[PDB]
């Protein structure tokens, strides 16, 4: 989920609470923003069978009918085996299995009801390297000052020699994924102790444009070294092992951390330098904010941190275990939007223990690049900025479906519409919605060759 | 299981044109002892100033004679600065400061520090425009506290370190 | 207690033991790098010129006359008109007569009796050259 913020932020929000199941009541008056994001919370998945009706159209005419008639979003399908994230040009087969976006299983069934009446890996899913060294990749105060890192992925990394690993493959991997080109792969930045990232550099030999910097992230000149202000994302990782004397000062390391870069000035200020930070405990998250009312006794989504796309934890993720006895293939749509397309034996192949190995690219390897990839785009500019000064969500929807094929899932938006550069997710806006020359939207991109 | 009544609690009297402190952190005989009688001496010119500590253990017999000695002008509350809840027990937001006394005589110089220093970002989480003062143990944690935002010599925030007052 | 009441406190404090730390010399060492030197230029060597705390003796010098049997009031504003030393307190030996211990006298009344081998507390002005 860090992996994937950092291509899309807020993207883990919407994941979060794409799998917890509320039950969200519409409110007569409260904070407008807040109504908006609550409105999104009460969304999950779904799957249902697709009605016969839908039998011999594709993919693009069906999900479009559904979200202007039924009114849900149909993200995927099932061929028979794989499920395939919003196809391109794949027809909708007999008794196929569709996946949706609905506040509860009820509206999910009117969908059934229709009617007129050596570059990359084996697998050729992830790109390849020659096994760099890690030597290779150290870089010292001033050589990392003198070259050049824009848009760029620091990974802000907290462990002592002797802490348990958390497995940095999880976080680089996703964003080294086929679906990107070569030249726009984000370079990878590690902050933290040389000796821990010595016994993960196992797994992070064959990824290409990795680099490693020895240091403390929390000093002010490793930071300026890497040029954290002009980074796309900032993840702030902690290893060390937890010593139970207080609750409250568990996630100490990792506040400070945040709160340094949040006032370091360059010469653009670090306020508006986009992170995302791990908790280990919920309740620390009241101090990664300071423009908001705190409460021991609130719910970790319902936290301004969380909901805008800054804050996460793995608490939210006890909700999966439910999700994945009622239907099998609702996990395998996690790990296939979230890890970049891990197919099986790949685990396969990593569980032998000699690493990720590659394999000569051929036609029919070279045909698993072409799928959709999770991105954000911007209504500020371009043949779509139309919809932003008063287009309907609904328009926006059909427009980018029909041009590019683009699927958009949600949006985001500042908090107050004039301040502040924090930005709230909203997941499945209804078709009514209005939207906002400043708003972004989380969109499903084709890949496009060349 | 009954038990007693919880002999400490409650939010603190609002009062008109009335100055009060916070003091957090260390809270023992010997620190609370020390502080009041060069906090209330006869030599420094009489403020009325009211004395609040905030402590998360209750105290001992001894500590809560010293209490009744000076029921007038302090008070004590149970509870932590770490919680919300508390500070607004206390009403920081209306002290004229605040105080973090730190264990001097501590096994691990890094733990005291660490844990003091959380207390002044629990404080300023809950309003920035609060001065704070706190007793640091090494120098080198001086920088964290520099670096928080909310953090302003010139409104008042102090830092007295005593590695540093102790070489120097 | 002190710096509650008076920030200002505190601030002499600092200046007056750390030898002069200045506000962004904090900035600076927060950084990470240690100290960092720099070039200095005609405004840069003004700051050298402050007041230091130093210790000196009326055993033999131009103000031993005040010694033998002196009060302490004459030497402060000798000392101070001819040379700008701010005499502090006295360092005097705890037994006159034998040890070697001095003990600290902090502001002498100006009627106080001095000693040939009583040294003084003073902050001296910075001299060139
Ligand atoms: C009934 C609830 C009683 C709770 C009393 C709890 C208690 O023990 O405190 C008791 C307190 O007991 C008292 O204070 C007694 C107060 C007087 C009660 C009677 C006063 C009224 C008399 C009756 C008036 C009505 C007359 C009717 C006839 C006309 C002492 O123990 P401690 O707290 O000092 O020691 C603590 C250590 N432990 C916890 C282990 C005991
Ligand atoms: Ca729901
Ligand atoms: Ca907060
Ligand atoms: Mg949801």
């Amino acid at each position: 989920f860090i992996a994937q913020s950092c291509l899309a932020p807020g993207f883990s929000t919407m994941m979060a609470n794409l799998f917890a199941m509320r039950s969200f009541k519409t409110s007569p008056d409260m904070q407008s923003w807040t109504n908006d994001y609550l409105r999104g919370t009460g969304m999950e998945m779904y799957t249902e069978t697709l009605s016969p009706t839908f039998i011999g159209i594709p993919f693009a005419q069906a999900t479009e009918l559904c979200f202007s008639k039924l009114k849900l979003l149909l993200l995927a399908i099932e061929i028979k085996s794989k499920i395939s994230i919003n196809p391109r040009g794949a027809k909708i087969q007999a008794n196929t299995q569709g996946f949706f976006i609905a506040q509860s299983a009820d509206e999910v069934k009117r969908a059934w009801f229709y009617c007129k009446a050596m570059k990359y890996d084996s697998t050729g899913m992830f790109h390849w390297s020659p096994a760099k060294s890690l030597e290779d990749c150290i870089l010292d105060r001033n050589q990392a000052a003198m070259t050049v890192l824009n848009g760029h992925v620091v990974v802000c990394l907290f462990a002592d020699p002797d802490s348990p690993l958390i497995g940095l493959r999880n976080l680089v991997m996703p964003l080294r994924a086929s679906n990107f080109h070569y030249h726009e792969l984000k370079h990878v930045v590690i902050v933290g102790s040389v000796d821990y990232i010595r016994r993960e550099w196992k797994m992070l030999q064959n990824l290409p444009k990795i680099s490693v910097l020895n240091g403390s992230p929390l000093s002010r000149a490793d930071l300026r070294a890497v040029n954290v202000n002009l980074c796309d994302m900032c993840c702030i990782l902690s290893a060390k092992v937890p010593s139970n004397d207080d609750p409250t000062l568990a996630d100490k390391e990792a506040i400070l951390a945040s709160l340094n870069i949040k006032a370091m000035t360059f010469d653009v200020y670090g306020a508006n330098v986009p992170m995302i930070t791990e908790l280990v405990n919920d309740g620390n998250v009241q101090f990664l904010d300071q423009d908001d009312d705190d409460d021991p006794d609130t719910e970790l989504y319902l936290t301004q941190p969380f909901a805008c796309g800054t804050a996460f934890a793995v608490s939210v993720l006890d909700s999966l275990m439910s999700t994945t006895y009622f239907n099998q293939n609702a996990l395998t749509l996690i790990r296939s939007l979230i890890t970049g397309g891990a197919t099986p034996e790949l685990e396969l192949i990593l569980a032998e223990g000699a690493g990720l190995r590659g394999g000569y690219s051929t036609v029919e390897s070279l045909s698993n690049r072409d799928r959709c990839r999770v991105g954000q785009i911007s209504l500020y500019d371009g043949p779509l900025a139309q919809f932003g000064e008063c287009g309907k969500y609904g328009d926006l929807f059909v427009a980018a479906l029909k041009s590019y094929g683009m699927l958009c899932i949600g949006l985001y938006r500042f908090r107050d519409t004039s301040a502040s550069s924090k930005r709230y997710v909203i997941t499945n806006p209804p078709d009514d919605f209005s939207l906002l020359p400043t708003d972004q939207v989380f969109v499903l991109m084709q890949f496009d060759p060349g | 299981l009954i038990g007693t009544r919880a002999k400490y609690g409650g939010t603190l009297k609002n009062e008109k044109g009335r100055r009060h402190i916070v003091v957090c952190g260390h809270i023992t005989y010997e620190s609370v002892s020390h502080f009041l009688k060069d906090f209330l001496h006869e030599d420094r010119e009489d403020v009325d100033v009211e004395v609040v500590f905030l402590h998360r253990k209750p105290p001992d017999l001894e500590l809560e004679g010293l209490f009744k000695r000076h029921f007038t002008t302090v008070e004590f509350f149970q509870g932590t600065i770490m919680n919300p809840i508390d500070l607004q027990r206390v009403k920081v937001h209306e002290a004229d400061a605040c105080l973090v006394l730190a264990n001097k005589y501590c096994q691990d110089p890094d733990a005291e520090d660490a844990a003091n220093i959380m207390r002044v970002i629990s404080i300023k989480n809950y309003s920035d425009d609060i001065r704070v003062i706190i007793q640091l143990m090494q120098y080198h944690n001086k920088a964290y506290l520099l670096n928080i935002p909310s953090w302003d010599w010139k409104q008042g925030d102090d830092v007295i370190c005593l590695a540093e007052l102790k070489l120097g």
